[PDB]
């Protein structure tokens, strides 16, 4: 807590640096995100895996805002602290540095909060930052920014009275006493489903993602894909399943059909896309549908497998966004028809593209393979057909993945030259994390 | 009554307030659960968290039992060679029973009961054969198997 | 082949391309980019820290499966001989099957009931009376 | 034939120089007008939606049809799981008061 | 010696694709690849003699545990038993000669060391596949050979048809990979483990054998999955030899022989229909490599039926796999030498005479062709006659039709293989390019596979060779007469006037054309519906103009 105050105050000192010292501004904003990565690694060192489920607790009196660490929050916090310095390497202005610093404060505090009102306050305080990040004046899109902000606001406004309903019902929004009291679970369950089915892209409230994740800059796309979608999953695992479990059983056919149609229809839409960033953007919806069904199965080790799929997606899809961002930065287009023969002109970039293509399709020696196997073990244990639907549709994911790769990488060599040292080192931590988590993830 | 429930809650709060433990023991890996006659154990949060820790301990121990028995059964089968059909049925049965306990105890609210031996299926086939005999019609089902796997 | 044989000298000297598009200027060593010391310190100190978490934490502190592996082994030792004795006592086995019938279990699930003597439901059901009173006795003469 | 570096490093911008400097926009693509038009049209394809015969029929049989198929399959899987677990009929949303949430203290 | 058969081709691939190869060049990388295969073959020979003959299986815990969540436990463990030793000997011995051939065949390619590294990776993932003791490390090998097959089929990436052939192989195999994954889920759920030695099934739930059979039909290119196999000729000749002999197509048959959890009706029907279909397909082709590809599909059908017959049939199935790899790789290498001697032409109407090839290439084609058609007391005679005689005494009435289909297939095979020899050498010359290849490395590559053909006659694959299943002389010597009938018909070069049957068979029954619109175009159109009518239409929420 004292450490967190010191890290925030060190991060906020970027504004006071005079702008004529360019080197100092770059180094200060990069170190301001490097330090929380070290602190979260130390928190992993301090964790007792044979101890209590909630460790390193702190509660700030009668102000809500109570905090604690479990395994899902700790893995997601480690992933966020990895992803934020890479975002710092892709920005050039103090406005970008400050927006991403404020976003990192809000994400890190939202991932480990234990109060529902605290979760509401901390998460969607990032709405105006996302609006300004997506609708930036010369190269953004105001339509996309309006869509993402309005969908998130709609879901949050459905949740807010139900939050206050359980608060008047039992006397607290602390999740440890909300899980032990008697509450009207249908109303609160519908409010929580309303927020987290927009955060996780679940059809029909999913149309904001294709616009926002493409109109964003490369750093914004890395953040939005790798981090902000998983707040819906940790919302399911931390707040909704412990507090309204009767609802979570009774809504299972509806959540199940939403997940199945989201998976199938989003995979079918990904095949007709002609923009590389839109191809990468749609593929995330099917993965999150598998995550949601694995969470809702509650069957074998469902929290473990679903968290592991969230980590595998958060490693693999930001790297695909990084490669598309390199192509866009040095060729000024994201259109497939302008790219051919990238193997001959960018051999290192095409090799990285192929490896992350194989990772996104859940091939072995990548963490997505272990993730999808364990998620389908959790789904299979409820019924065999709910697993069969995901199993037989694997040709549809590989079709779009290999079609996009084969169209842009082979053929007549036209396009930009190979990657620089900076682009390679933006990609590199994700590759090392993927090789480790896909070969020896546990000990 | 309400007064007795209130006095029990006060006693539980006093006990869990003045609780300590040392010498190599982790709290939240308790040796025994707290036995109660409460309707809805979540009425008393300390008892609910204590029994939650005990139940987590048991799930992980059962997983470990499955691994130890799988190593033993592998040793038996690989030593036996082609004689494995009559030599290592008992250890295969014990491994399958341990997997059954590891899956079916504290299973969650949605997963079906896992039969590692096809034992529920063949038990059902026995009962359906017996019912079709008294019904005096042809059995539309297969006849029950004596053993389905290398264990059961 | 150059030189008239497979075993001659090679025929290329110089750069076979430029790695990362970097061309040496006047033979000088390459200038370090602004992020390189901080990148290597941050990500290397994360990688070494993750390695030390996996290879220098106590095993019980690293993973709960190391806490439960020795406790499962002794329970399995005192359960293997219980299962051995059950294969020699038909009266104990038929009493166990009667308890299995009372607990909505089938005859093949007799081995399972021995293996779940420490479960939360069995201890709480012995306390409440949902579990038949004979099961404790059967456990007692199977351990003896 | 530009010179953007001194012999000891030291990048030069070449703002007033005659020779064209190599920079970030050197490999930007030359835009084909028809490709840009087609991508613009596909970007705004929601203006081309119309409730004609084919749109209504395909939105009924494929979208609503497969959504109903997936709901029926989900209910089938839920009921079969509850039967193969020893449970009675369980209360889904809009199904009258019944059993939800099995008790861990109970043998089914 | 045991881990040297698996690690060390992977090491050769890692060396030849990394920036170490920037210091070796083509000349150094060829040396590295050939040596890294010679060591692995020597290790596999030691493993073969220890496990097959002296009967001592070896289990190695290699890299600890892979992942273990709940009761799902996957470990990095190998086990070297009889089937594993058989497969390792076959794979490494074929891949050594294919590497020695490819170091000379692809000499004028600009990226030679990349090609050699891809070949070594493909071999190493095959070794990982057969050396695994559980299902998940097997899936590592399965998808590894799938990926390396994609990289090698579409090697000449500037050609669009090669790229589309590689994508087609990936997609057709991805359907069966999905079914195989669901079958692994069934197996683990209802038996409790993933290791092969704990998977003893007497009576399972039907979906197990069916879904594992579909997953095997994908890799072994059976009926309704064979469509990728013919288009995989876009890759270079060493790729085709290694795909059709030792890697990839033999993996599904190995999996079914290992598990033995099938239901025999599906297996027998699929195998016999595949054998007859690929026999009539290869009889009506003029592309030299496509005839050999269809003969591979036909022999995989034979092995499928055999493993349907029983445990003895499973042993005969493994035996035919082992003897098939040697003469199939020899056939592809000889065909590559004939193609290179004729200026790259692959049409058998533009061959003839004995000037475009070496004496050893013609001898290799002749001997491998005689082993394939079941000429007496050669290598294929023993295994093929064993499968045919086991099919003639099966008590299943379904196997009666299967045996007739196999005998018709045997006559068709002796027809088109004799046609391949006749068009290539016996007729008058009708090409215009005579550049015969007489280099040392491809000739030694062919001589090694001919030595293995002799070895299979001298030392059998299993104990079935020499066992007499008691059949009358009429039933026993009929396949010899069918071989002679094929030879006489093909040398007479006779044809029929029923041109509509000829163009129905030569167009390969229209499977690709019917698949181009029965799933494929509907998938594209349903994507159009889900995007335009759903995302932009029914679910789209517009703006409020003011
Ligand atoms: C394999 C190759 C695929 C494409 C070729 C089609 C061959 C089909 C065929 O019937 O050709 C006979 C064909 C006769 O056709 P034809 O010479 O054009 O017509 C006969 C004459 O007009 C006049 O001849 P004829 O009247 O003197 O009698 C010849 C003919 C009978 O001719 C007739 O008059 C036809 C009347 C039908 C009943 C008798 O005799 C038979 O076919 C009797 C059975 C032997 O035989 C050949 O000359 C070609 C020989 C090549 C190998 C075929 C040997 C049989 C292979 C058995 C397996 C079948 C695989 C195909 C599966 C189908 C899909
Ligand atoms: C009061 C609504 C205020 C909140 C929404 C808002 O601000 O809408 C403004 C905005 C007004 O836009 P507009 O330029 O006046 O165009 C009106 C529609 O495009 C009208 O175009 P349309 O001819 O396609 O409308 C017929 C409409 C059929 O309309 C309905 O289904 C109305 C029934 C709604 C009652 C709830 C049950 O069918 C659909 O558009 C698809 C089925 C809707 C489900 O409304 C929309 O964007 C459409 C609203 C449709 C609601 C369903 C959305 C599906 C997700
Ligand atoms: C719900 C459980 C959490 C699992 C989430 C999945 C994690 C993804 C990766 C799997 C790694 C498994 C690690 C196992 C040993 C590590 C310590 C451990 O035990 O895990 C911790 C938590 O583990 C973690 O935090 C793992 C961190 C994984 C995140 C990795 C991604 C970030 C790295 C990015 C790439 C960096 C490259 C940099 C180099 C250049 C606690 O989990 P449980 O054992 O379930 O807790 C026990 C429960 N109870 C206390 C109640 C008894
Ligand atoms: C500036 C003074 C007034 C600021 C009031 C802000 C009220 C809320 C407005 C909407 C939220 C915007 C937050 C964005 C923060 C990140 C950012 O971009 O910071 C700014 C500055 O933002 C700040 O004021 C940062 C300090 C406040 C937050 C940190 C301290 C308290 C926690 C960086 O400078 P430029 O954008 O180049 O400034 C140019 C201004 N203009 C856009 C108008 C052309
Ligand atoms: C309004 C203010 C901004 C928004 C609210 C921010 C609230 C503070 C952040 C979350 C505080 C809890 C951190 C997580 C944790 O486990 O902390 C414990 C462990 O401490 C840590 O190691 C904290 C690490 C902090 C950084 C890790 C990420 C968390 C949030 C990051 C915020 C700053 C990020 C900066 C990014 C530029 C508590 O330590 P303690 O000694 O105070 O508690 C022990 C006991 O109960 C006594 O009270
Ligand atoms: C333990 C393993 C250590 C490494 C073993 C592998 C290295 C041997 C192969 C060397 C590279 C092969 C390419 C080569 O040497 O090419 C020549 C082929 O060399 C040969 O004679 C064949 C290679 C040696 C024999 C094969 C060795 C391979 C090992 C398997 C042996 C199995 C029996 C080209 O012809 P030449 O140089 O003889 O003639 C020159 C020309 O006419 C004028 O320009
Ligand atoms: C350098 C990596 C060397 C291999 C390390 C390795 O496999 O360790 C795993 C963790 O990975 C790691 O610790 C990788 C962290 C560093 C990233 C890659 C560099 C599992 O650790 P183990 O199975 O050896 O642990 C047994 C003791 N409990
Ligand atoms: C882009 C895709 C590229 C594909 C690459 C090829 C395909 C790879 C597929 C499988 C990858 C698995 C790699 C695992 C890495 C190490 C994991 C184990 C970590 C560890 O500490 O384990 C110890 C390390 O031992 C050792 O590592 C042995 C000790 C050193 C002696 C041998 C040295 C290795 C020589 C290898 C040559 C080249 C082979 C290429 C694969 C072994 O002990 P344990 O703790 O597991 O205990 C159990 C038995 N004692
Ligand atoms: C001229 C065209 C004739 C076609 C038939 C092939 C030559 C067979 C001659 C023949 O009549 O042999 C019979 C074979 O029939 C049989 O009993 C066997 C029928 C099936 C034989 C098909 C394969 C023939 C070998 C090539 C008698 O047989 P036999 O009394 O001489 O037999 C015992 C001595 N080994
Ligand atoms: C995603 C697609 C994935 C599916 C791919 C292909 C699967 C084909 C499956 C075909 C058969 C499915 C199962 C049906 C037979 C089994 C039957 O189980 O019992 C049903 C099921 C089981 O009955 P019980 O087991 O007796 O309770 O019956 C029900 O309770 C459901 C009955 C009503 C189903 C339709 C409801 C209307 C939904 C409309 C949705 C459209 C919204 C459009 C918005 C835009």
């Amino acid at each position: 807590m004292f450490i967190s105050v010191l890290l925030i105050l060190f991060a906020l000192c970027v504004t006071l640096i005079p702008e004529a010292h360019y080197h100092m501004v770059r180094v200060w904003s990069f170190v301001a995100t490097i330090i929380p990565m070290w602190v979260v690694t130390w928190m992993w060192w301090n964790f007792d895996a044979s101890g209590h489920g909630l460790q390193m607790l702190v509660i700030l009196g009668r102000s809500h805002l109570a905090f604690g660490i479990d395994g899902v929050a700790l893995s997601l916090m480690l992933l966020t602290t990895v992803l934020f310095p890479i975002c710092m390497m892709l920005l050039r202005t103090v406005a970008g540095f400050m927006t991403f610093i404020l976003l990192e404060v809000l994400v890190l505090s939202a991932l480990c909060v234990l109060d529902l009102l605290g979760f509401y306050i901390l998460f969607e305080a990032s709405l105006i930052l996302l609006f300004l990040l997506i609708g930036r004046a010369p190269y953004g899109s105001l339509e996309a920014a309006y869509k993402i902000v309005l969908y998130t606001m709609a879901g949050s406004l459905v949740l807010l009275p139900t939050l206050f309903m359980i608060y008047s019902e039992c006397g607290t929004t602390n999740v440890l006493y909300m899980t032990c009291a008697y509450n009207h679970q249908t109303v609160l369950g519908w409010g929580l489903l309303a927020v987290l089915a927009v955060k996780i892209p679940l059809m029909p409230v999913h149309l904001w993602l294709p616009e926002a994740h493409v109109a964003a800059p490369t750093a914004g796309s890395v953040l939005l894909a790798g981090v902000l979608l998983k707040l819906g999953g940790i919302g399911f695992l931390r707040f909704m399943l412990p507090v309204v479990p009767e609802f979570c059983v009774s809504v299972f056919p509806l959540v199940s059909t939403l997940c199945l149609v989201s998976f199938l229809f989003s995979t079918l839409s990904t095949l007709r896309q002609i923009d590389l960033k839109k191809i990468v953007a749609y593929s995330s919806i099917a993965h999150m549908s598998m995550v949601t069904l694995a969470i809702f199965s509650q069957s074998e080790f469902s929290a473990y497998s679903s968290s592991f799929l969230m980590i595998a997606h958060g490693l693999i899809s930001p790297a695909l966004f990084l490669i598309v961002g390199i192509l866009y930065d040095r060729a000024h287009t994201k259109f497939i028809l302008y790219f051919s023969g990238l193997g001959a002109s960018m051999p290192i970039g095409s090799t990285l593209f192929f490896l992350f293509t194989l990772g996104n399709l859940a091939f072995p020696l990548f963490p997505n393979f272990i993730a999808e196997v364990l998620c389908m073990v959790s789904i299979f244990a409820v019924h065999e057909l709910l697993a069969y639907v995901f199993c037989v549709c694997q040709v549809l994911g590989a079709a779009y993945g290999f079609w996009a790769f084969n169209r842009v990488v082979h053929g007549l060599p036209r396009g930009p030259a190979d990657v620089t040292r900076t682009e390679f080192h933006t990609v590199l931590p994700l590759l090392i994390g993927a090789v480790w988590l896909g070969i020896k993830p546990m000990a | 009554s309400v007064e007795e429930r209130q006095s029990f809650h006060d006693k539980v709060n006093d006990v869990f307030k003045n609780l300590t433990g040392e010498a190599g023991k982790r709290w939240a890996r308790p040796d025994e659960p707290i036995l109660h006659t409460l309707n809805d154990e979540k009425e008393e949060p300390h008892i609910f968290f204590h029994n939650t820790n005990y139940r987590t301990s048991r799930k992980y121990i059962n997983v470990e039992k499955t691994k130890i028995l799988r190593e033993q059964a592998l040793e038996c089968v690989r030593a036996a060679g082609t004689a494995r059909y009559h030599k290592c049925t008992e250890v295969m049965k014990r491994l399958q029973a341990a997997v059954r306990v590891a899956s079916n105890v504290d299973r969650g609210p949605l997963a079906r009961k896992r039969d590692v031996g096809f034992i529920y299926h063949n038990n059902r086939l026995r009962e359906l054969q017996q019912q079709a005999a008294e019904l005096e019609i042809e059995n539309p089902f297969p006849a029950p198997a004596k053993q389905a796997t290398g264990g059961y | 082949y150059p030189g008239g044989s497979f075993w001659s000298e090679g025929t290329q000297t110089g750069k076979n391309g430029f790695l990362f598009g970097e061309v040496p200027i006047n033979g000088q060593p390459r200038k370090t980019l602004w992020w390189e010391p901080y990148w290597y310190a941050g990500f290397g100190g994360m990688g070494v820290g993750v390695y030390l978490i996996y290879h220098a934490k106590p095993l019980e502190a690293l993973d709960i499966k190391y806490w439960a592996a020795p406790r499962a082994a002794k329970e399995l030792e005192t359960e293997m001989r219980m299962l051995d004795k059950l294969n020699e006592r038909p009266d104990l086995k038929e009493r166990l099957v009667a308890v299995c019938k009372d607990l909505n279990m089938i005859e093949d699930e007799a081995y399972d009931l021995v293996l779940m003597r420490n479960e939360y439901k069995v201890k709480l059901g012995m306390h409440t009376g949902r579990v038949p009173e004979d099961l404790k006795a059967i456990y007692e003469e199977l351990e003896a | 034939e530009a010179k953007q570096f001194t012999p000891d490093g030291k990048y030069m911008p070449g703002i007033f120089s005659k020779a064209k400097p190599l920079d970030r926009s050197t490999q930007w693509v030359h835009k084909n007008p028809y490709i840009e038009a087609w991508y613009y049209r596909r970007d705004h394809f929601e203006n081309e939606f119309v409730w004609n015969y084919r749109t209504t029929i395909e939105a009924l049989w494929f979208l609503g049809g497969f959504t109903a198929a997936a709901y029926a399959l989900s209910v089938f899987a839920f009921r079969q799981a509850d039967r193969r677990s020893g449970y009675p009929k369980r209360q889904i949303l809009g199904d009258e008061p019944a059993m939800v949430l099995p008790d861990e203290r109970q043998f089914y | 010696m045991f881990l040297l058969s698996v690690f060390f081709p992977l090491l050769g691939g890692l060396v030849n694709t990394s920036p170490i190869a920037r210091f070796l060049g083509h000349r150094g990388s060829s040396i590295i690849a050939i040596g890294c295969m010679v060591v692995a073959f020597i290790s596999s020979v030691v493993i073969y003699y220890e496990v097959v003959f002296m009967g001592c299986a070896v289990s190695v815990d290699v890299f600890g545990t892979w992942f273990s969540v709940g009761t799902f436990h996957a470990g990095w463990t190998f086990n070297f038993d009889l089937l594993t030793a058989n497969m390792l000997f076959t794979v490494t011995g074929v891949s050594m000669a294919v590497h020695m051939y490819a170091c000379d065949y692809m000499r004028q390619d600009p990226h030679l060391n990349l090609f050699l590294g891809y070949l070594s990776y493909f071999t190493g993932f095959m070794c990982v596949l057969v050396a695994a003791d559980n299902l998940l490390v097997m899936l590592v090998g399965w998808e590894g050979i799938g990926v390396c097959s994609y990289l090698l089929i579409g090697y000449w990436s500037h050609r669009l048809s090669a790229v589309k052939s590689a994508q087609k192989a990936i997609l057709v195999n991805r359907v069966s990979d999905g079914l195989l994954m669901w079958g692994v889920l069934w197996v683990w759920y209802h038996l409790g483990s993933l290791e092969y030695d704990l998977l003893n099934v007497y009576s399972a739930s039907g979906f197990v054998g069916l879904s594992i059979l579909i997953g095997a039909m994908g890799k072994s290119a059976q009926i309704l999955f064979h469509v990728w196999l013919a288009d995989a000729m876009e890759g270079p000749t060493p790729v085709s030899a290694l795909i059709h002999a030792a890697t990839l197509v033999t993996a599904g048959v190995y999996l079914l022989v290992r598990l033995h959890i099938h239901d025999e009706m599906f297996v027998i029907i699929v195998g016999s229909l595949t054998a007859f279909m690929a026999g009539v397909f290869g009889a009506t082709q003029s592309d030299l490599k496509r005839v050999i590809a269809y003969s591979t599909c036909s022999q995989l059908g034979y092995m499928m039926v055999s493993l349907g017959l029983g445990e003895t049939g499973g042993e005969a199935s493994m035996g035919h796999l082992m003897t098939h790899a040697s003469f199939k790789a020899a056939l592809f290498l000889a065909a590559g030498m004939v193609i290179s001697g004729n200026g790259g032409n692959q049409h058998i109407a533009r061959y003839g005479g004995s000037a475009h090839s070496a004496m050893f290439t013609m001898l290799t084609l002749m001997v491998a062709s005689l082993s394939l058609i079941g000429w007496p007391e050669l290598s294929g005679f023993y295994s093929k006659e064993t499968i045919l005689n086991l099919a003639a005494i099966c008590a299943d009435p379904i196997a009666d039709v299967a045996h007739t289909l196999l005998l018709l297939t045997a006559m068709l095979t002796s027809a088109y293989t004799t046609k391949l020899f006749y068009q290539c050498f016996m007729v008058d010359f009708s090409g215009s390019s005579v550049t015969p290849v007489r280099n040392v490395l491809p000739i030694l590559a062919m001589a090694i596979l001919l030595l293995d053909i002799m070895l299979k006659v001298w030392v059998g694959t299993n104990l079935l060779s020499g066992m007499l299943f008691f059949l009358p002389w009429g039933v026993k010597t009929l396949p010899f007469g069918l071989m002679v009938a094929g030879i006489l018909t093909a040398t007479a070069a006779v044809g029929s006037e029923r041109f509509t049957l000829i163009r129905f068979c030569g167009s390969r029954w229209g499977f690709d054309q019917l698949f181009a619109r029965s799933p494929v175009n509907p998938i594209f159109d349903l994507g159009r519906i889900t995007w335009a009518i759903g995302d932009r239409g029914l679910l789209s929420v517009g703006n409020l103009r003011a």
